[PDB]
RNA sequence: AGCAGAGUGGCGCAGCGGAAGCGUGCUGGGCCCAUAACCCAGAGGUCGAUGGAUCGAAACCAUCCUCUGCUACCA
């Protein structure tokens, strides 16, 4: 096996100063500075920042955000987005942790090169580091 | 010229007419009888709906067309009087159907009289009587029987040779009488699987295909299109449905019968249905 | 240049669920095994896979999921060989690798290769632990001899050495031509490998099981070959190994959704027996393999070709059972069988044997 | 390769051969001592690309693209 211990030390990708990334989930923790009127408004800010920075194009976060709790609301600009009802900061932040957790990042590779695709019938996702079939439906 | 839709001038009693509204006052609501030459009329404020009313803005709003039942007609004054409470929505559906059909007849007549450069307006009343109202008489009703008349007219010109028009009037009549009523292209379709088999089941299904491609009707072509080796849509392009569906099911029957010699079982997929 | 010929090998791909077995089989052959929409969305293998590449080689893509295991085992009985890919994810991959290895030991497929995939993704420490785990796990089973070569199938690094190593160590076996001719149908286009004899397009052929007619009984079905194919390519001849495509006379609507699947094919002239009851001399395993005394009237699963079928035990003894099946299975001659029983809603391999 | 809806004038359904039409929701008033109920008023202007008249084309009708919901079975 020590031929293959030498192999696992010598069949790696080309030795660059990056190293192992065990639980390298990206904490670029930017929850919205939600200003709530106290009755029926929340304003998502830093939304174009996520909506362009994270590799998930516009209108594709919208339906998933409106999916959780079924709350209505639509565009009012990406930044300063009006969503029906009152939410707390950590909860919608945690929903964004969930969004990263299962939809734009899978644990096969936690890397921010999970560019969007769509196959013949269902939304599929790959990863330019690995090009896997992360067909999300649930 | 804009005139009466039909031969008659004033509406008859207890009909249902589509009307549009002009004003709103205290003692009632003024209205524009669009279906008969835009003549004014009034609907009383009491004569609206038999419910505890709350918002007259909700029922009749300035600038929308609604169904009314004519109530009290008189001639020596012309005091047209309508209502809405004695109107059940089934009559409303028939009313909008009839008024829309009359708007199609009026639109095509406006088209032919305009493209004739027939500016002459009593002559447009003459043209209405010379073709439209007499065709209303020929099926003895305005609207649906008129639709029956033009239903022949765009297809068979024989009833259109029972007019009085000149050389050019038939030209503009055909020029606007055809290209506004027939987009049909009604193609009878039935996707089907014939699941016959046997020891020689290759030649059982190929004999079914032999029957399927030689029992083809001439003016109504029974074509065949394969996507999967047992799947094919039966397609006939004929405009009249009663011949097409009948000879589709007859052709399918003789195909299934001649391959009912060998063990013929049928995988049902679809039914004879036009577009 | 390389010769265009029928495939000489069928190579299985096994391992724990989501370990990357399917990507590796795709990497080797170049064809996508996933037929079903559900399989693509779920990211698991529902049906038995097939893919081809010249070397002519083929890959057999097995399901990682615990529930789907029985179909893979049935296909494995047809399979000439297999490759075990062992991912970076876990030292103990997930019970089924051992179970398939035990099935292989009963079947007598000793020539095994262990593939260490995804070395780039996992740590050196995991590799050392895996080495110790591999040494403990492989010992005392058929897998004990198997070599381990690290590679990344998806990335395509060290593939050339892998092809030479696999070619050298895991040779294609010949064929046993003398026995009555058999072609195996896995799906219903139908795929399989020609074990003996030969078939030609336009030749009359037979499906030995045939069909259970709507007591109801089954008469073997003799039919003709519309065409002859190897995977989705047409060839004049077929040998053992790989998935060859066998055309039949049956209407494809009847065959649709794997209705014919599990049957065996022979020439029309050939005489195969279609039997409700069979006698098998068997032995039983020490422990319950499926997790992470036999009595009469029980339903057991027998894998012949792609089929698995139940029957009832009228009487039970130490090594023999007689079963009456719900639909008939064709037994043309004596051969090899693996025995499984359904416990806790999943089929589990209890033992194996030969039909006398 | 089979069946429908779509190429938003303010959220949602598209109201049908004359442009938001309505249900809803939002923002704001009125009624009430208050609250609910109910009533009322409001929103930056080729609304896929192409043909044919038209007083007519987001909302005519045919065409090409994509989308969704639904196919089937083998690679």
């Amino acid at each position: 096996y020590e031929e293959l211990l030498n192999r696992v030390f010598n069949i790696m990708r080309e030795k660059n100063p990056d190293m192992v990334a065990g639980e390298k989930r990206k904490f670029v923790m930017k929850p919205p500075q939600v200003v709530r009127v106290g009755t029926k408004k929340t304003s998502f800010v830093n939304f174009t920042d996520i909506c362009k920075l994270l590799h998930r194009q516009p209108k594709h976060l919208l339906a998933f955000l409106l999916a959780e709790l079924g709350t209505s609301g639509s565009i009012d600009g990406n930044n300063q987005l009006v969503i029906k009802g009152r939410f707390q900061q950590k909860q919608i932040e945690n929903v964004l942790r969930r969004y990263i957790k299962e939809y734009v990042t899978c644990h096969t590779c936690r890397s921010p090169d999970t560019i969007l695709q769509k196959d013949t019938r269902l939304y599929f996702l790959q990863c330019e580091t690995c090009h896997s079939r992360c067909s999300v439906a649930s | 010229l804009s005139c009466r839709f039909y031969q008659h001038k004033f509406p008859e009693v207890e009909d249902v007419v589509m009307v549009n509204v002009r004003s709103i006052a205290e003692m009632g609501a003024y209205v524009s009888l669009l279906e008969y030459n835009n003549i004014e009329g009034m609907i009383l404020l009491s004569e609206l709906s038999r419910r505890r009313i709350r918002s007259i803005n909700k029922l009749i709003r300035i600038g929308r067309n609604e169904c009314v039942v004519v109530i009290r007609v008189d001639k020596e004054k012309g005091y047209i009087d309508l209502s809405k409470r004695r109107v059940s929505p089934e009559e409303a559906i028939k009313c909008e159907d009839k008024f829309t059909k009359s708007k199609t007849v009026y639109s095509i007549l406006r088209h032919v009289a305009e493209v004739l450069e027939y500016t002459k307006d009593e002559q447009l009343e003459s043209l209405f009587q010379r073709t439209a109202w007499v065709f209303d008489d020929k099926y003895k009703r305005p609207g649906y029987g008129a639709y029956d008349a033009f239903k022949h007219a765009v297809s068979d010109p024989s009833i259109l040779d029972s007019l009085d028009l000149n050389e050019d009037e038939r030209e503009v009549l055909i020029n606007n009488i055809n290209r506004r009523l027939t987009p049909q292209a009604v193609k009878i379709r039935a996707d089907i699987e014939v699941a016959c088999y046997g020891y020689e089941g290759i030649d059982a299904v190929k004999e079914a295909l032999r029957a399927g491609l030689n029992c083809s009707t001439e003016n109504m072509p029974i074509k065949i299109n394969l996507i999967a080796p047992p799947r094919y849509v039966m397609t006939t392009t004929t405009l009249e449905r009663t011949e097409g569906l009948s000879v589709l099911s007859q052709a399918m029957a003789v195909i299934k019968e001649k391959i009912e010699e060998k063990r013929g079982v049928f995988n049902v997929q679809m039914e004879p249905k036009v577009v | 240049e390389v010769i265009s010929r029928q495939a000489t090998i069928n190579i299985g791909t096994i391992g724990h669920v989501a370990h990357g077995k399917s990507t590796v089989v795709k990497a080797i052959s170049g064809v996508h095994t996933v037929r079903f929409k559900n399989e693509l969305e779920r990211n698991i293998t529902i049906k038995l896979g097939y893919a081809n590449a010249k070397i002519h080689v083929s890959f057999v893509d097995c399901p990682g999921h615990d529930i789907l295991m029985a179909t893979m085992l049935n296909g494995a009985a047809v399979m000439d060989a297999a490759l075990l890919l062992i991912a970076g994810n876990e030292s103990c991959p997930q019970p089924q690798t051992s179970e398939h290895l035990a099935a292989i030991e009963i079947m007598k497929l000793k020539h095994i290769l262990i593939l260490q995939n995804k070395i780039d993704l996992v740590k050196e420490s995991q590799a050392k632990e895996q080495y110790e785990q591999i040494l403990a796990f492989v010992q005392g089973t058929v897998a004990e001899g198997a070599p381990i070569i690290p590679i990344s199938a998806q990335l395509k690094y060290n593939i050339e050495v892998v092809c030479e190593y696999i070619v050298k160590k895991i040779p294609v076996p010949p064929r046993d031509f003398t026995s009555e001719p058999r072609l195996i149908v896995i799906r219903s286009v139908a795929g399989g490998s020609i074990l003996k004899g030969v078939l030609k397009v336009g030749q009359e052929i037979e499906v030995r099981p045939g069909i259970v007619s709507k007591k109801l009984m089954c008469k073997p079905i003799f039919s003709k070959i519309v065409s002859l194919f190897a995977e989705h390519n047409d060839l004049q001849y077929a040998a053992p190994g790989g998935l060859i495509g066998v055309g039949t006379k049956i209407d494809p609507t009847l065959c649709r959704a794997d209705r014919m699947v599990g049957q065996v094919l022979g020439a029309v002239g050939a005489l195969p027996e279609i039997f409700t009851e069979l006698e098998i001399s068997y032995f039983l395993l020490r422990r319950l393999l499926g997790v992470r005394k036999l009595s009469k009237n029980e339903v057991l699963m027998v894998n012949i070709g792609s089929l698995s079928t139940g029957g009832r035990v009228s009487a039970v003894k130490a090594d023999l059972g007689k079963i009456v099946l719900t639909n008939p299975v064709c037994t043309e001659v004596g051969e090899k069988i693996a025995l499984s029983r359904r416990v806790e809603k999943h089929w589990r391999l209890i033992g194996w044997g030969q039909i006398r």
